[PDB]
This record gives structure tokens, sequence and C-alpha cells, in this order.
RNA sequence: UAAAGUUGCUGCAGUUAAAAAGCUCGUAGUUGGAUCUCUCUCGGCCGAAGCGUUUACUUUGAAAAAAUUAGAGUGUUCAAAGCAGGCCCGAGCCGCCUGGAUACCGCAGCUAGGAAUAAUGGAAUAGGACCGCGGUUCUAUUUUGUUG
RNA sequence: ACGGGGAAUCAGGGUUCGAUUCCGGAGAGGGAGCCUGAGAAACGGCUACCACAUCCAAGGAAGGCAGCAGGCGCGCAAAUU
């Protein structure tokens, strides 16, 4: 090509939006922002397939065009608004909340949340530099960079940012023990505690998890997000835990639950 | 079977079972390598030294005596030929059937003998050179075979 | 003297040799400071690199590289280039089919610090990647270790 | 020149055992070959052997009993991995109820249903039946 | 014997690539000249403008006259000798005629005892010789 | 394409049906006889650091586009398909429940155990290991409450 | 001979195909050189040469369907201006 492509083949858009593949031959590019286009969630994939208020693009456009929708606070009228990992969405005419979290099978759930908790939300410390006349600066994983930052924060740490005013109120140091989420590969969506960490010079590290049940798992460094201390989460989590079920246990609760349902 | 010749004989030496000395010797260790050096400096090589030793003195075994060879032996004691004895004689009966062969054009046999020693000689050298007992710049050339050995 | 050979004058960028100094001190030694750097990945530095006065800006240790990406062995081969050798990797490739192998080789350049002495064709030696060098070089010596001959 | 020593020993057992004898001399010993006479010993497919030890190499009488069908040796020693044993077990046995594939582990030398329950792989050696 | 060894199989492959060439269909189909020779090209069927009539003896020991066509190709220009099988079929094929022609079924061998004939006439003035033999359609004429 | 075990790695033939060089030497290639049953220190038993003489092999783990193939669920009236759907209504006029799995993905490159098989390695002119003891030269930090 | 994801046939091995809706590459009759722009050596942009080719009052002016239809030719071989 010469320059930027501006389309995105249905077939060849993630396969974590869940979309068929006879509505259409395009799917809808996500914008460029704060996360990337394979690591995020369209605001008309959530608006119109997950929460089913819209039933075609133009009633999307309608509905985000009188101001409605808000992520992280703001009012985005943008239907192909790239929405990520910890992020809250609130619908003020509805009177609801949403925050992005991965289920265990690698795909973002509808996850309401109280209102008193969609103020707040978790970051990832991607970068720490000082910049001119000595401050320093903390950059996040959904870019978004502070000024002076707590002197104890270094990479790969989590802190707690007010939606309101964009300042750390807290912080979790990445030590052992803590509580983690994957946030990608093919443990994506499980959550666990933190057993030990391989350091690779020149290569990646590799991270061991242990979820409640007692299974254990691997994964890159950089698929691990910080989610609480110890074994208290600093957010609501989703309808499962964070454990994968196999599929001969997952057969088992179907069919316990069709036994019991009549 | 042989290298250069199709015969397959068997015939070659049988060592006992037992490893100790006979009880009739009553030679030591010692008087032995005294032997040996002797032999040594009256210009012998080791095979020579063992055959005087098995025949005269019963010695069947130095190796069983002494509990070394006679070639470590002559090394350790510094009275060892700069090449090895079977690479001597191999050039040296080159040389010998090289000089037959210039006055005897017509001989094509020595012809084909002389390719199969020469054969077994570089076979010998390549393989003395791996194990470093001679530089890795020994090189046998027919001109220089007469002053080598 | 000896190393300034080329019709440029040869210098390690990174040294001030003009910093000026009382009588006193110029007569005990003209001694340059020397300067080396730690590459990383547990490689230690030569002693010939730190107390030589080779000028290379090519050389891993006292040169403008660094080294990021694979680390590769290979057997010195030739040594008839200026600071770079030709080293051979020997390797086995499967074929399916017949559920066997075949011996393949691959030939490659690398840049030869001055820090590295006494190297002699078929000793084995580690190298690392870094940027391109010249139209043929992306790697630099980094560990000499001698034959199994050695006395 | 020999190249192969348990390939000389298994046709040599195999040889004798078509002719109806009932003691076999195979020479040279090996461990290898120790090790595989044990495994076929364990099944009940030969009896018992003795190692008869002169300064070099050795040798070993096997005593016959008539239950041994085949017994051979695959050259060269290719890599079996757990997914391709059962390739192995249909050209190699006569049936699924009896024959045995042994090789050659880490954990050591074995038939192919230990090496199913140690779940490892290895080198294969032979087979008897 | 063959080489059982662990580390041959560049001279396996490249033992069984060169013995490959001793197939006489693999070189037919690998060569080219067989290719370049056919007057088809490598089609199924081929349109040509018929130059005449021609009569064919029957090879021994069969007696007989078999009733064929020579024609000239249009895209390349080459002349053939087609057969023209039923009863009677020759009256239905004019001088100057166009006619499609396709193999005889032996993939360019001879078939039966016609001598050096691999083609046979389909259709004749873009009709086909079935349909006017059976009497389904007539010469456009 | 199978039939073709008539291209034979599995798995073909070479006395007479097509076939082994007139004979020997020899480089490359291929193949190759037996044998050998974690560690001090520094820090909080574990942590750091050296590991392994190294590989080959095997078993794990991570990263590995979808679509297709294999495969779980689902009465498109069946099926090829598709990713849909199900439940009570006194009507929920805040409708409820649920799926969109999983397996495979060769070679090469990463990761952690195994130590049989197969390569390779050490001490022979002992300028070889281990525990110590004197002699000399060259530079850095700290302590003499600070500063020369 | 555009390359792969793949397709046909297949006991176990294997043989053949992949222009073609997905991912990369290249091209706009053949070469070459450029302006603008964040991004092009762009051709539903420009400037020349080479080959074709349209209108003309003979002084000049204007070209690029391997985009959708459609037409000629080519062929055994493929749809509505
Ligand atoms: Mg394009
Ligand atoms: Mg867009
Ligand atoms: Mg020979
Ligand atoms: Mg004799
Ligand atoms: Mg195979
Ligand atoms: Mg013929
Ligand atoms: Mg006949
Ligand atoms: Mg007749
Ligand atoms: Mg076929
Ligand atoms: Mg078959
Ligand atoms: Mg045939
Ligand atoms: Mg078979
Ligand atoms: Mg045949
Ligand atoms: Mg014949
Ligand atoms: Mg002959
Ligand atoms: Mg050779
Ligand atoms: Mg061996
Ligand atoms: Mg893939
Ligand atoms: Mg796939
Ligand atoms: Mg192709
Ligand atoms: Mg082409
Ligand atoms: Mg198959
Ligand atoms: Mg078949
Ligand atoms: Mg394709
Ligand atoms: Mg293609
Ligand atoms: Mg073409
Ligand atoms: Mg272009
Ligand atoms: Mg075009
Ligand atoms: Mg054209
Ligand atoms: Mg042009
Ligand atoms: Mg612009
Ligand atoms: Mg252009
Ligand atoms: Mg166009
Ligand atoms: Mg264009
Ligand atoms: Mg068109
Ligand atoms: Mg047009
Ligand atoms: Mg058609
Ligand atoms: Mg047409």
């Amino acid at each position: 090509a010469r320059g930027p492509k501006k389309h995105l083949k249905r077939v060849a858009a993630p396969k974590h939006w869940m979309l068929d593949k006879l509505t259409g031959v395009f799917a809808p590019r996500p914008s460029t922002g704060p996360h990337k286009l394979r690591e995020c969630l369209p605001l008309i994939i959530f608006l119109r397939n997950r929460l089913k208020y819209a039933l075609t693009g133009d009633e999307v456009k309608k509905i985000c065009m009188q101001r409605f929708i808000k992520i992280d606070g703001k009012v985005r009228t943008d239907i192909t608004y790239p929405a990520g990992f910890m992020d809250v969405i609130s619908i003020d005419k509805t009177g609801e909340n949403f925050r992005l979290i991965y289920d265990t099978k690698g795909r973002f759930a509808v996850h309401r949340i109280t209102p008193e908790e969609a103020k707040y939300k978790l970051c990832k410390v991607r970068k720490i530099f000082v910049g001119t006349k000595g401050i320093p600066h903390l950059v996040t994983h959904d870019a978004r960079t502070i000024r002076y930052p707590d002197p104890l924060i270094k990479v790969n740490d989590t802190i707690q940012i007010d939606l309101e005013t964009g300042k750390i109120t807290d912080f979790i140091k990445f030590d052992t023990g803590n509580l983690c989420m994957v946030t990608g590969g093919a443990n994506l969506g499980r959550i666990g505690v933190i057993t030990n960490r391989e350091r690779h010079p020149g290569s990646f590290d590799v991270v061991h998890v242990k979820d409640a049940n007692g299974n254990s798992f691997a994964t890159r460094l950089s698929n691990i997000f910080v989610i609480g201390k110890g074994n208290k989460p600093w957010i609501s989590l989703p309808r499962g835990k964070g454990i994968r079920l196999t599929i001969a246990e997952e057969r088992d609760k179907r069919l316990a639950a069709k036994q019991s349902s009549g | 079977g042989r290298m250069h010749a199709p015969g397959k004989g068997l015939s070659q030496s049988a060592l006992p079972y037992r490893r100790s000395v006979p009880t009739w010797l009553k030679l030591t260790s010692d008087d032995v390598k005294e032997q040996i050096y002797k032999l040594a400096k009256k210009g012998l090589t080791p095979s020579q030294i063992g055959v005087i030793l098995r025949d005269s003195h019963g010695v069947a075994q130095v190796r069983f005596v002494t509990g070394n060879k006679i070639l470590r032996i002559l090394k350790s004691k510094g009275l060892a030929p700069d090449l090895p004895e079977d690479l001597y004689h191999l050039i040296k009966k080159a040389v010998a059937v090289r000089k037959h062969l210039e006055r005897n054009r017509k001989d094509k046999d020595a012809k084909f003998r002389l390719i199969l020693i020469e054969s077994r000689i570089h076979r010998l050298a390549r393989y003395y050179k791996t194990k470093r007992v001679l530089p890795p710049n020994w090189k046998y050339e027919s001109s220089t075979a007469s002053a080598l050995v | 003297a000896d190393i300034q050979t080329e019709r440029a004058y040869q210098k390690q960028p990174t040294i001030f040799q003009n910093k000026k100094r009382v009588l006193l001190g110029e007569t005990g030694k003209e001694k340059l400071p020397r300067y080396y750097k730690n590459i990383g990945l547990g490689f230690k530095t030569p002693k010939e690199a730190i107390e030589g006065t080779y000028i290379d800006k090519k050389c891993p240790f006292t040169g403008n590289v660094s080294i990021r990406g694979r680390i590769l062995s290979g057997v010195v081969t030739k040594m008839k280039m200026q600071r770079t050798i030709v080293i051979r990797r020997d390797y086995l490739h499967y074929i399916r089919k017949y559920n066997r192998f075949e011996k393949r080789h691959k030939n490659m350049s690398v840049h030869l610090s001055p820090c590295f002495r006494d190297v002699q064709i078929g000793d084995i030696v580690t190298v690392g990647e870094c940027r391109p060098l010249s139209k043929t070089v992306r790697f630099n010596v980094l560990k000499v270790t001698k034959a199994a001959g050695t006395k | 020149v020999r190249m192969n020593v348990l390939a000389d020993a298994l046709k040599s057992i195999n040889n004798a055992e078509k002719r109806g004898k009932r003691q076999v001399l195979i020479r040279p010993c090996s461990k290898v070959i120790v090790r595989f006479l044990t495994v076929m010993m364990k099944h009940g497919y030969i009896g018992e052997f003795e190692i008869i030890d002169d300064h070099r190499a050795g040798k070993i009488v096997v005593n016959l009993t008539g239950r041994l069908n085949k017994c051979g040796v695959i050259s060269p020693r290719f890599d079996v991995q757990l997914k391709d044993l059962e390739k192995w077990q249909n050209n190699l046995l006569p049936s699924r109820q009896f024959g045995f594939i042994v090789l050659t582990t880490s954990a050591g030398i074995m038939d192919h249903e230990e090496a199913r329950r140690k779940h490892t792989g290895g080198k294969i050696l032979g087979f008897f039946f | 014997g063959k080489c059982r060894g662990l580390r041959t199989a560049r001279k396996l492959r490249s033992h069984r690539r060169d013995q490959k060439w001793h197939d006489k269909q693999y070189k037919k189909a690998h060569l080219g000249t067989a290719l370049k020779a056919n007057p088809f090209g490598g089609a199924s069927h081929a349109k040509g403008i018929v130059l005449e009539k021609v009569g064919v003896e029957a090879k021994q020991p069969n007696s007989a006259i078999r009733k064929c066509v020579r024609v000239q190709l249009i895209k390349n220009g080459k002349k053939i000798t087609a057969f023209v099988p039923n009863d009677g079929c020759l009256n239905f094929i004019e001088e100057n005629d166009e006619v499609l022609v396709a193999g005889f079924g032996r993939k360019g061998h001879a078939v039966g005892d016609i001598p050096g004939v691999r083609f046979k006439v389909v259709k004749v003035a873009n009709v086909s010789l079935l349909a006017l033999y059976k009497g389904k359609k007539e010469r456009p004429r």
C-alpha cells in the first residue's frame, strides 16, 4: 500500500467480537485511541451487539449524537471509539454503569457496577521517565501521562486513578502473593495469585499464577495486570471469579442447570 | 580380511586369562626396566625387545610385570625414536621398492605394490597427525623418503 | 605512532585528551584514560580491551555498537580480511518423507576486535547480533574458546 | 566389518530358534544386549541366560523355550514420539493381543507399553513376538 | 543394496529424483517435447476446416474402408486426419466446412484397425453429429 | 489421484525374463567393536551468583490471524447450511435464562525436567587438582571529630 | 512459477493442484522523471520518449476499462450497456 489502511474485513476482525459471517463484508475498524486495534472493543459493537439497544449502525449514531454515552467520564460521539480493558462506560439516561473486564473465555463481558465504583479505574504502569526540569512522568497502559508520581511506583505496578480529576489515589506493587489477571495469550481472562517470576535477560520474563482452586499456569510478564493486594481485588469481578472450567465440568454444570429448570 | 589383499587369515596371539606374574619368575620390575633400557641402547625396536625378553628371560608380558608398555617406558626414560616404528618400516619398504623400480622400468607389479604401500603410508600418517604424534605439517615425499629413514 | 596509520587521526570520540595540567603532572605519565563498557548478558571484558591502546569503533567493548538479538556460535575458518573473519555453522536439515537428515552449512562474515588475539583456524567463537556494520557483516565476536588440541 | 552387535545377536537367536536348538552362544556381549535379553525374559520368551566373562567383551549362553516366533532389530534407531507409537505397533506387531516393541528411553530400556505407562518416548531398538 | 543410514536423506532423494526420469510417462509429461509435438497443444477439443475426404484401409486381419477427413486447425494451422464414426455420417460433411475435433480415447495413440488416426469428428457446421444421425436437427444451410 | 509393492522411506529388482563398472587404489559422503553406578560465599530452610564440558533425543510450558478441516451445543419442517436460541405471562409495561467451546497447526527459534541411546570434553616433557606459608610491583574505598 | 492460509485423492506412507473473494507482493500499453502532500516515484495526477490511436476550418487540441456494465478480436472455453 501507499499509506494507512482505512477498512477492516469482517472475517479479519478479532474473534472476541463474535461477529457473524453472513451479515456483511466489512467490520467496524476501530479508530486510533488509547487501546490497540486487536485489544479493544468498538463502541458500536458494545452498543448494538452486546446490549441490543440499536438494530443498525444508524441507530448507534443517533444514540451517540445525543451525547448519552460517556467513557471514563467524558462524552464520546465517535461510534468506532476504541474502548479497552478496565474502562468505565456510563449512560446517565438509563442510569447504568459498566466496566470492561475479560471473562474466562477471553471476551469482554457486560459487567454492571455500582455508580460509586464507576468513579475510579485501575491502570498498569508502562513507563517511568524524567523530563525537562527534572520532573518525573509516568505512562500507563491507556496512554495516560501523569506528572509527579509517587517515587515508590515503578513499572509493572498498578495505580488507582480517580476519573474526575485523573490523579493517583493509591497503588499496588508487583510482588509475589498479589492478585493478577491475564490480559493476553492462551490464559486470557484468568485470575490468580502470583507464585514466582522467572527473569531472562535479553528476552521475555515468565510469571507463574495459581488460581483459587489450585490450578497453575504461566504467562509472559507483559500479559499480567495486578488487580488487588493479596487475595482481595480492588474491583468487582464478573459472574465467573476467573476460574476456567474444563469442557467436561461445563457440560456437567449445563446438564445440572437443565435438570433443575422446570 | 586384509586391508590390501583378499586373504582372510586368522593367525594371531591369544593372551592367557590370568594377569598375574608366574611364581617362578624371579625378576623384579626394576631389573626388567634395566634390561629394556640396555636393549634399547643397543638399538632395538620395542617389538624386538619383547621378542628377546619372551625367548630368553621368560618374560611373558612386560605390562603384566612392570605395569607399563615398552613404548611408554622408553618415552618416560627418553630413549624413544622420533617417528613410530611401523611408519618407519613402511617408509623403508617404500624406499626399497622405489630403488628397485628405477632400474627395472617394465616391472608393473612393483609399481602396483608401491602404490599400495604408499596408500598405507598415507593412512598411517593421517592417523598419527590426528593424535598429534607428528606435527601437522609432516609430509611423505618420494625424494625426502630416503633422508627420512 | 603504531596506532596512527590512516590519513585521518584515530581517536576515541568520548575521551578528551587535551585537558591542560600543571608541569608536575605532565612529567609523571602521559596515560590516556581508556573507554570501555560492559556488554551485558554475562560476558566479561577481555583484559586486552581495558589495558590495550587500539582504536576500533566497531569493537563490542571499546566501540560504538550495541549487542541485541540472537547469540550464535561457529568455528573459525578464514582470517584474511582486516578485523573480520569468516566462520562456518554446520547443522542437519530434516526431510519428512524419508524420516532422515542431511548435512548443511552456512558461512558468516563476522567482525573480530583487536582485543582478541591468538585466534587460530578451527577454534570455537561465540558471536552476537548488532546493527549492520557493512554489506555482509551483522555479527560481532563476543567470546573465543580454543580447540580441543590446545596444549 | 561388524557395525551392529544387537543385530548379530538377534539374528543368531532367531536362526537358532528356527532350527529347534536348546541353547545359543552369542558373542560379543554388551549391556544393551543384556537389557534386551532381560526384557525378553521378563515376558517368558527365552528363559535364564548366563554371561561368560572372558577378559574381552564377554559372551552369553541363552536357553530357549520354543515360544519365540520372531525377534528382530530396527536400523537405524529412529526417534519415536509417544503419539507415533501406534503406527510402529501396527507396522511391526502381528496382533494387538501380543508382541512388544523395545525402546530405549531416558528412563531406561523397556517395552512400548511400559513407555506408555511412564509417558515417555525414545529410540526404537527392536521387536519380538 | 540401498543405504539405510540416518543421514542419507540427500542421497535417497537425489537418487529417486534422478531415477524418476526412466519412467516413460513421467518423462513424457515433464520433458515438454510431447506437448510441443501435440497438434492440439494440450486442449481437449479443437476447431478445423475440412480440407478433404479420404478413405483409410483397415489393418489386417480386418478388411474395410474407414471414412476420414483431412482438416486444418484454425489456431496453429496444422493438418490432421480425423475419423467420422457412424454408418453414413460422411454425407453430413461437406468440403470447406468447419468441424469440431476431439481425441480418439487413447491419449494420442491409435485406436483399432485405423492406422495413425487419433482424432474423431464431434460437430459439423456447429451441429452435433449425433443429432444429425438421429434426425433431431438438420444441417443449417 | 488411487489402482502402481509398474519409482518401492515404509516397500521393488540386477545367474538365465531389462540389469553388477574389465580390475584395483583412493578424496569427499555414508557407516563404524567392547568398557566408567549441584556448589561455597553474601543476604532473608530459602534469596542472589556460578551451574552444567556441551549437544542430539524425549516429556512439559509459552507464544503462536481469521476462514477451511476435525469436533461440542442447537428440530434451518429434514438436510446441505447458519450461529443461533429457550421460558412463563396473572401479560415484564425495570421481562427473565443461555451460547457464540475445544482439539490440530509441520520445520526453525524460546522454556523447564529426564540422563538410556549417539556424538564431544579433561592429568603424560605434569608449566595437574586441593590446603597453606614467605618476597616484589601497580591502582581504588574506608577509619584516625572535619580540612591539607 | 506471484508466495502462504488451503484443495483433490488417500489403509499407514505419499502424489498432484493453489490465476481466484483472507493475509503479504507487484502493475496500470513499455520504460523513465517528477509536483503536491504526513504518506505516491500515484497514473479515474503531471512531463517526455517508444507503439497505437480521436477531432480539425491543417493553424492546433485531446488519450489510457488488468473499476461496473458493454463491444471487437482470440479461442474448446465464461453473464445485464
Ligand atoms: Mg489497494
Ligand atoms: Mg473507522
Ligand atoms: Mg580396503
Ligand atoms: Mg600371522
Ligand atoms: Mg515417511
Ligand atoms: Mg513407446
Ligand atoms: Mg489383435
Ligand atoms: Mg475380420
Ligand atoms: Mg498414479
Ligand atoms: Mg498401495
Ligand atoms: Mg506405467
Ligand atoms: Mg508393507
Ligand atoms: Mg518390477
Ligand atoms: Mg540379460
Ligand atoms: Mg565382473
Ligand atoms: Mg573417506
Ligand atoms: Mg558403540
Ligand atoms: Mg496462525
Ligand atoms: Mg487457524
Ligand atoms: Mg504454484
Ligand atoms: Mg508468470
Ligand atoms: Mg495417508
Ligand atoms: Mg494407498
Ligand atoms: Mg491459494
Ligand atoms: Mg495464490
Ligand atoms: Mg497465467
Ligand atoms: Mg504502483
Ligand atoms: Mg489498466
Ligand atoms: Mg490493456
Ligand atoms: Mg504509460
Ligand atoms: Mg495531507
Ligand atoms: Mg506511474
Ligand atoms: Mg481506469
Ligand atoms: Mg487508482
Ligand atoms: Mg469492463
Ligand atoms: Mg469507459
Ligand atoms: Mg463454461
Ligand atoms: Mg464467446
